[PDB]
């Protein structure tokens, strides 16, 4: 739970929104994902629409020991041009420095768009911490229907909700768009 | 075919839900402007007697 | 009597009006989420 | 005396063993006061540094 | 300082004060004494052009640092001095710099913190032992470095 | 003064208060018959 709050301050600026995400052992068991501490994540988001690459982000993750319980996340959230797309996939690519492990874990944002719906001079001192207090949301991924939890933390806010552009007509099928 | 068959039966399930969840969502965004105007106004209603006084 | 009719007026009109809009949330929270286990 | 002196030691000895001295200030009972301990190893001076921050992590 | 605010006060007049100026610079207490040094400086034209240029690298180069030494077995003690760095120092995009020219702001950030760090941590001093203050002889043994 | 000013206020302050019913109208038939085109 430390390792949502440490993307806030170093992958936070170079994004738009974090996705903070906890998956659990049942989302675990299926993409067998073996938690050793020398993993490193790497994110970026595949575009739909549109020229689809964005930058590769190295987020931190932390196994979380016991209300769930399981691996610790955050996910980039990329708005181009002030709004989110529905169908836009955004890509976790799991490997090890030394051996030979690649796994790929993929989230769609309606998946996590919705689940965010709810005299000597003083110097600054703000320290990480884990004071914020979180609100767990369910969610289903789509790509294997595992359920996974997200974090919203308490921080023209309240006014509106997140934005959303919906596709238009012509269209594929979103079967067809998603996969 | 038979696993587009199954792809296309599922992905209308799990995305159905999602825009449902996403339209309640939309709809409450809108009911709190609602009572953000309905309580503006009779707040202004309880100082009608004192706004009419200038 | 402006200030002692426009309270029961002004007021009393409004509170039930206000808690009309709020039965229109209270029923897409409880027919849309029974779409999903009933028929979903 | 022992309780001042913090010793800090396969390394290899010269014709050589150093002493220092590191006086470091801290705050007790929201006062100032500082504190001072002494050291002794043959480790060449960018590894006492590096052992005198394990020292004074708390 | 004196001589990097008359470069200011060159360029625009009208952000220092003069009178400001020497009030805290010309001044000089140690050892309970005052000492009222004598300024008319292309001495510390070299300092100047290396302490400043030192003065933008260090922002993005202690987020750039932190960025990358990040993991399970990170030193305890840095985990205390992430707070310390300022909230505007913690918003800089590091992606408007292209990566060949991110290695030159460090090599270049690099030479210049221990140059310059190496001049003020020279050692040919001596130290005194005996002083007579109205004959003015004084014995000391040479150290060098 | 109370011909002038309650003219301007509850005229005004209920115009966008209708308006914005109206939104909510409009917003679920251009959704729910946007789930049926998509989605079913």
């Amino acid at each position: 739970m430390d390792a949502h709050a440490i993307n806030e301050r170093y992958v936070g600026p170079r994004c738009h929104r974090l996705a903070h995400v906890v998956l659990p052992r049942t989302f675990l068991l299926h993409h067998a994902i073996p938690l050793e501490p020398e993993i490193i994540f790497s994110t970026y988001t595949r575009f739909s629409r549109s020229p689809g690459s964005s930058r590769r982000l190295v987020v931190c993750g932390k196994r979380v020991l016991p209300s769930p319980s399981g691996l610790a996340l955050s996910l980039p959230l990329f708005s181009h041009d002030g709004n989110f797309h529905p169908f836009d996939i955004s890509v976790l690519r799991i490997s090890c420095p030394g051996s030979n492990l690649s796994l790929t874990v993929r989230f769609l944002y309606l998946s996590l768009v919705v689940a965010m719906g709810a005299p000597p001079v003083r110097l600054s001192f703000n320290p990480v911490n884990a004071d914020v207090p979180a609100t767990w949301r369910d969610a289903t991924n789509v790509y294997s229907g595992a359920p996974y939890y997200v974090c919203v933390y308490e921080r023209e806010d309240d006014w509106l909700p997140i934005p959303l552009s919906f596709p238009e007509e012509p269209v594929p099928p979103p079967p067809s768009l998603v996969f | 075919s038979q696993l587009v068959r199954n792809r296309e039966r599922k992905t209308k399930a799990h995305l159905l839900s999602l825009e449902l969840d996403r339209l309640v969502q939309v709809h409450d965004s809108r009911v709190r402007v609602i009572n953000a105007d309905i309580d503006a106004v009779k707040q202004m209603i309880g100082n009608m007697t004192w706004s009419d006084n200038i | 009597t402006d200030i002692d009719t426009a309270k029961i007026t002004l007021i009393s009109f409004i509170r039930r009006i206000k808690q009309k809009v709020a039965a229109l949330s209270a029923s897409l929270a409880e027919t849309v989420d029974r779409i999903k286990k009933w028929y979903l | 005396p022992c309780d001042m002196l913090v010793d800090l030691d396969r390394e290899p000895a010269g014709l050589n063993v150093t002493i220092y001295a590191s006086l470091v200030y801290l705050r007790v009972n929201q006062r100032p006061s500082m504190a001072l301990t002494f050291f002794q190893s043959g480790k060449g001076f960018a590894e006492v540094v590096a052992m005198i921050k394990d020292h004074f992590t708390d | 300082v004196y001589h990097i605010y008359s470069k200011i006060s060159a360029g625009a007049p009208g952000d220092v004060n003069m009178a400001e100026l020497d009030l805290y610079t010309t001044n000089v207490s140690f050892m309970g004494r005052t000492y009222r040094l004598d300024v008319d400086l292309r001495v510390l034209d070299d300092l100047s052009m290396y302490l400043c240029i030192l003065s933008a690298l260090v922002p993005r180069g202690c987020l750039r640092l932190l960025t990358a030494l990040v993991r399970h077995d990170r030193h305890p003690l840095t985990e205390v001095f992430e707070g310390v760095v300022p909230d505007e120092v913690t918003r800089i995009d590091l992606d408007q710099l292209s990566v060949p020219d991110d290695i030159t702001r460090m090599r270049v950030m690099f030479s210049y913190l221990q140059s310059l760090s190496s001049i003020f941590n020279l050692g040919p001093r001596l130290h005194v032992y005996a002083y007579s203050a109205e004959t003015l002889a004084a014995s000391c043994w040479y150290s060098p470095r």
